[PDB]
RNA sequence: GUAUGUAUUUAUUUU
RNA sequence: ACGAAUCUCUUUGCCUUUUGGCUUAGAUCAAGUGUAGUAUCUGUUCUUUUCA
RNA sequence: UUUUAAGAACUAGAUACUAACAC
């Protein structure tokens, strides 16, 4: 009993996260081959984006969260973005094959 | 999850805020001229 | 660079006077976290307190003349206007309070800090307040509607001293992020930094007369002119930390106080410092109690207040025997910064 | 003894690189301009495609062999010490702090 | 270039001024000049508090207190006229109460210019 | 009262919403601004750098030495830089005179009656005892010494 | 895990909202802004790993680990230039200290360019620097 | 104050031919249709007799970065779209220049404040 | 009006002004509908 | 005895 | 011979996933009952290999 | 180039946590 007692340290709160966060994790894989058991039909269905809280909620991914342009700067860069752009549309046009 | 707070809400977040507009009590005009010394 | 160093061989400073101690006043239960004394008639203290009160004690007699109380939370702060006659001070509890003397009663809270204030000062010409405190941000109240006409953007860190000044940059603020902003009120925002201190700047003050500005540190205290914001002196400090406070003069003999329990007064012109006490600390005090947490000057010159951990204020006095006679201090031997 | 000074480290670590630099540029030798803008303030300087290669590389691999240290040294610590009371992990690591100590 | 490079710092700003001689002079700032700074900024303030008493509500705290458009180069001239309102319904219809961070937008940068043995031993 | 609960359904409540300290918020408060204000000072006395870890846990050292000067524990800690050790001693001096002073004051307004709160009661017969063993402590002691 | 694009996509959704939810609650504990800087490369995005960097200089400038780390964020992806540029807001920042002058120098040094190292030690020495 | 103080920034053509003209100002009006925010309005017939009235739909802080007439919401100087007028300076030179603009809420409405102008505007 | 926009169609004003909740109130539902020590004291005034 | 939280896609976005 | 470099190991230095608040220690700390869902504790008996 | 579980079958229930379910 006591053995079994010390080895957890939390409390329920903490615990109870674990579970929710797995839970959320299974949810996550079901919906995955969900869609690739549908891409083994070839219908293409869309993920959901998982809605707002606070109706100013911020989506991530869609835009650059806090764009700081860098600097100026003296060494006029300009040339090492076009090796970027061709690095950047070089590995997502690989990925969707 | 009790943090002990290591800061205090810097003035600024809360600056750049529009305004409310809600009228507050004690800012009822009062004592509305001061005092000057000799 | 040599030039230089030749050079601080010559000018040889300006002989002024020790200082003593002429009396110990008890009398408050907490610490003594500030004080300020009349513009006027320098008959009068005015005392903040760390079990809330403020004690207005008598400058000759030494006696108590009142008590403000009043305040929930401990007073660190005070200033008393020169044109009307008013008392703002100011605690932790988020609040500037103005008070009447006339009556010696509360009139106007102003209001609207996130956080506690540690410091105000009043602007000298204009008839505004200025506050600020830990939440970093610089207020200018308007005196009578209570309006936070202005609030002044700045540091990353709670801000320990604001000082006003009549003419340009009209505010001038020093944060424990180590920097002090000068600033300019109606464009709005900062019209200069100066950077040099290594630490939090704890303390500045306004040359009565020259127009500038000592700025304290941690360890080591520099001073500053306005417009240019210069660098000008260093005052030569070895490490004697904690720098509590400034105090200018009217002679520009200069005070700061240690918290390891020193008096550090220097000349103004030079750094050289002439003078360092031990400041006994009490009777029944624990070592560590000894310490100053504010000082100031009267409006004579002549006569020094401070307040101490070990709940109790004192006054120096500034002994007239000195001269040359067996005087001098600690003969000038500038060395390698 | 002891504890070296943030910069007295930089100018030591300076001086390994140095000499690492020097194995790179010298075994090199054992195996075998600024332009300004008028128009605008931007500066251009003209670098060979070779030796920035070099570096990059250089510092990755660097990244590498510390990550390696700090890996198997993850290994080794955690596995050894076998004394004191431990519930977790962090009472390994914490606990050998309190060990660290005296 | 050794310009270009570091470009802001520079010594001139280590250098302590009064070493050089003591009692050099700044002057304390006058009379003729208190009565400027102190005059704009008087002005400036009272049309502060003068709006922000006139935005709100308080029907009673208005006591308490042009054709302005040359437009392209005026090609069209204009008048600007208020709009007065319907008193009960809302004044600034499209005033709220949001929220906003803001960019902190400068250029240029603040030098912090200064100046592990025995002490960790102490420390 | 009205205009107010208009505008708010027009145009949203206050976003800042500070507040003020007032009767029962009190302590977090004086603790808060407390701590803060050693966090300072033993930032400063430390020669350079290290901080946030080190700091922070002797905060940790703050805390475990009040609540030893409650239960009585003399408090030497085996070693540690003297002068911080001198700090704690310091604020808790500061921190020990607010309780036994507002000790008192508390317990002569139970005295006289006049409307002392509910839990103010409890407290401040915890505050008292505390203080009549510490005094009871002493007195012994001195009986040997 | 990863079929294509279009899971990579929530996989970066997933991660972003979390982390900077982190960094919502602590703008401070950088060693999460360092983490959060990694993973962005990893994602082999820079544009968003410069910004993630900047506005973890405009928490705190006096943290240099920062610095260094938004240095050789923008060496190993083998782009130089905004590793000068860097390195004059850097210098320039903080002249005091030493880490930053050496390592834009052994930056000039890996790539022989001498010109630099002349007038940077100039520089570098006008300013009574130290032994 | 300053709300006011950067003026309108109107079409010379849009704003119609005629000599002079009455306009209303509205101190807080719409937000924008950008960034989300209040500003002054401007109402107006173009003449006196028109049948509808012009109204402004941003901001000046909006419509100086991207320099095009409130009204109009056209270039200033040339007339034209922005997806033309950043296009054709995208020609000319060969690739750059678009702006890519504010999904999401608070980010349009924080990108909104920074002065850096855009890239239709960059020359222009 | 000031009622149903916020969103409480479930209170009913009858002539005399009472306010009856007509659906037995789920407990959210009576938090989002305490109303005003205004709203009551001025229903109250129409009332009289 | 409960607050509290979560999902509730129907009307085919071009190869 | 020693100069230089790679790998491996030991030591030292730097601590890397290395205790994040307050109030009266925050207060309080056992006596019940039937059945039921689910966790797990022990015994016995037998047999020690490969390919399409 | 990695890997190898002793395996299978049989058995009762004691201490358990809890239950808007039964004085
Ligand atoms: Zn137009
Ligand atoms: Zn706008």
């Amino acid at each position: 009993e006591a053995r079994a007692r010390l080895l957890n340290t939390q409390g329920k709160k903490a615990t109870r996260k674990i579970r929710e966060r797995m839970l959320e994790e299974s949810k996550r894989i079901a919906e995955l081959q969900k869609r690739r058991e549908l891409k083994q039909a070839g219908i293409n269905v869309a993920i959901k984006k998982p809605k707002k809280k606070y109706g100013t909620d911020i989506d991530y991914n869609e835009d650059i969260v806090y764009e700081q342009a860098p600097m100026p700067g003296i060494y006029d860069t300009s040339t090492e973005d076009r090796q970027i752009k061709k690095k950047f549309e070089q590995f997502e046009r690989k990925v969707n094959r | 999850s009790h943090r002990p707070q290591l800061e205090a809400r810097s003035g600024a977040k809360a600056a750049a805020y529009t305004p409310t507009g809600i009228e507050h009590a004690r800012l009822l005009p009062g004592h509305t001229t001061l005092k000057y010394r000799k | 660079i040599v030039n230089r160093y030749e050079k601080l061989l010559s000018q040889r400073p300006e002989w002024h006077a020790p200082w003593k101690l002429s009396r110990v006043i008890n009398g408050h239960l907490g610490w003594v976290r500030c004080v300020a004394i009349d513009p006027v008639d320098n008959e009068w203290f005015i005392t903040g307190s760390n079990d809330t009160t403020m004690k207005v004690w008598d400058l000759a007699t030494g006696k108590l003349k009142t008590t403000l109380a009043g305040h929930v939370m401990t007073v660190r702060d005070v200033a008393v206007s020169d044109r009307h006659p008013y008392l703002f001070s100011v605690s932790e509890d988020k609040t500037v309070k103005c008070w009447d003397l006339e009556k010696n009663q509360i009139i106007r809270d102003y209001y609207g800090h996130l956080s506690g204030v540690r410091t105000v000062s009043i602007h000298p010409t204009l008839d505004l307040i200025a506050t600020a405190g830990r939440d970093s941000v610089i207020k200018l109240w308007d005196m009578r509607t209570r309006i936070p006409v202005i609030t002044l953007v700045g540091h990353k860190g709670p801000i320990n001293q604001v000082q006003c000044t009549p003419v340009d940059p009209q505010v001038v603020s020093s944060s424990t992020d180590a920097t002090v902003r000068l600033w300019d009120v109606v464009a709005g925002k900062t019209m200069k930094v100066l950077t040099h201190h290594k630490r939090s700047v704890r303390a500045t003050a306004l040359h009565p007369k020259e127009f500038s500005v000592a700025s304290a540190c941690t360890d080591d205290i520099r001073s500053w002119g306005l417009a240019e914001g210069s660098l000008l002196t260093n005052f030569e400090s070895e490490k004697t930390g904690i720098i509590n406070t400034l105090s200018i003069n009217q002679d520009d003999v200069l005070f700061a106080g240690g918290d390891n329990g020193v008096l550090s007064f220097y000349d103004y012109k030079s750094g050289h410092k002439y003078q360092s006490l031990a400041t006994r600390e009490m009777v029944g005090s624990l070592e560590g109690e000894r310490s100053v947490l504010c000082s100031t000057f009267d409006k004579t010159g002549l006569r020094l207040i401070t307040g101490e951990a070990d709940k109790s204020i004192k006054i120096w006095k500034q002994d007239e025997t000195a001269t040359k006679e067996s005087e001098p201090g600690l003969a000038w031997n500038p060395n390698l910064s | 003894r002891g504890g070296i000074s943030y910069d007295q480290l930089a100018k030591l670590s300076y001086e390994k690189t140095l000499r690492n630099l020097a194995t790179q540029t010298q075994n090199s030798s054992k195996q075998d301009k600024v332009q300004k803008d008028t128009k605008t303030g931007k500066i251009t300087i003209a670098d060979d495609d070779k030796l920035v290669n070099k570096l990059a590389v250089s510092l990755q691999s660097e990244s590498k062999k510390r990550y390696e240290a700090r890996k198997r040294q993850m290994q080794n610590a955690k596995t050894l010490y076998g004394v004191e009371s431990f519930i977790n992990d962090k009472n390994k690591q914490f606990n050998e702090k309190l060990s660290r100590e005296s | 270039l050794t310009d270009q490079i570091a470009k802001n710092v520079k010594l001139d700003d280590f250098i302590p001024k009064r070493q050089s001689n003591f009692e050099l002079s700044v002057p304390l700032p006058t009379k003729a000049e208190i009565q400027e700074c102190t005059a704009r900024t008087k002005s400036y303030i009272q049309r502060l508090v003068n709006a922000k008493l006139a935005n709100s509500n308080n029907r009673a705290s208005s006591r308490y207190v042009a054709p302005a458009n040359l437009l392209l180069n005026n090609s069209h001239h204009i008048e600007v006229v208020s709009k007065q309102m319907d008193p009960l319904l809302p004044r600034f219809v499209g005033k709220k109460a949001r929220k906003v961070v803001a960019p902190t937008e400068n250029d240029e940068v603040v030098p912090v210019l200064h100046m592990g043995e025995a002490d960790p031993n102490e420390w | 009262y009205i205009g107010n609960l208009i505008t708010r359904q027009f145009e949203g409540r206050s976003n800042e919403i500070v507040k003020t300290t007032t009767k029962q918020r009190l302590d977090a408060y004086y603790d808060l601004e407390l701590r803060n204000s050693v966090m300072d000072d033993i930032l400063e006395m430390m020669p350079e750098s290290i901080r946030q870890k080190k700091a922070r846990t002797i905060l940790q050292h703050l805390s475990e030495a009040w609540r030893c000067w409650k239960a009585n524990i003399p408090w030497d800690v085996p070693g540690m830089p003297a002068p911080i050790k001198k700090i704690i001693e310091r604020y808790i001096k500061s921190k020990a005179d607010a309780w036994v002073s507002a000790a008192h004051y508390n317990r002569e307004r139970i005295k006289r009656g006049a409307h002392v709160e509910k839990t103010m009661v409890k407290k401040n017969l915890g505050r008292l005892t505390r203080l009549w063993i510490k005094n009871e402590q002493e007195r012994q002691r001195q009986i040997q010494k | 895990d990863i079929l294509d694009l279009e899971e990579l996509r929530e996989y970066q959704r997933r991660k972003r909202t979390e982390y900077e939810g982190y960094l919502k609650r602590n703008r401070l504990d950088m060693g999460q802004w360092i983490r959060y800087a990694q993973f962005e490369i990893e994602q082999h995005d820079m544009r968003r790993a410069r910004s993630i960097f900047e506005r973890a200089l405009l928490v705190d400038s006096s943290f240099i680990p920062l610095w260094i780390r938004y240095i050789d964020a923008e060496l190993k992806v083998k782009c130089i230039n905004h590793a000068r540029n860097l390195m004059n807001r850097a210098i320039s920042t903080l002249p005091r200290v030493d880490k930053l002058w050496y390592k834009y120098l052994i930056v000039e040094e890996s790539l022989n360019n001498v010109e630099i190292v002349r007038s940077l030690y100039t520089k570098w020495c006008s300013l009574e620097p130290g032994v | 104050d300053e709300i006011n103080e950067p003026p309108p920034n109107i079409c010379e053509q849009c704003l119609g031919d005629e000599a002079n003209i009455r306009m209303t100002k509205i101190p807080q009006g719409s937000e924008c249709k950008i960034c989300t925010l209040p500003f002054t309005l401007y109402h107006f017939k173009t003449s006196k007799r028109s049948n509808n009235i012009i109204k402004t739909l941003i901001c000046v802080r909006c419509a100086t970065q991207r320099n095009i007439c409130q009204c109009c919401m056209l270039d200033s100087r040339w007339h034209i779209p922005i997806q033309l007028r950043d296009h054709l300076i995208s020609l000319v030179n060969e690739e750059n220049v678009m702006t890519e603009e504010a999904k999401n809420d608070m980010m349009k409405r924080f990108l909104s404040l920074k002065n850096v102008k855009l890239g239709g505007a960059q020359i222009t | 009006l000031l009622i149903h926009r916020k969103g409480l169609t479930y209170l009913h004003l009858d002539y005399n002004f009472n306010l009856k909740p007509t659906k037995t109130l789920t407990t959210k539902e009576r938090k989002k509908s305490r109303l005003g020590n205004s709203f009551h004291l001025m229903r109250e005034l129409l009332k009289m």
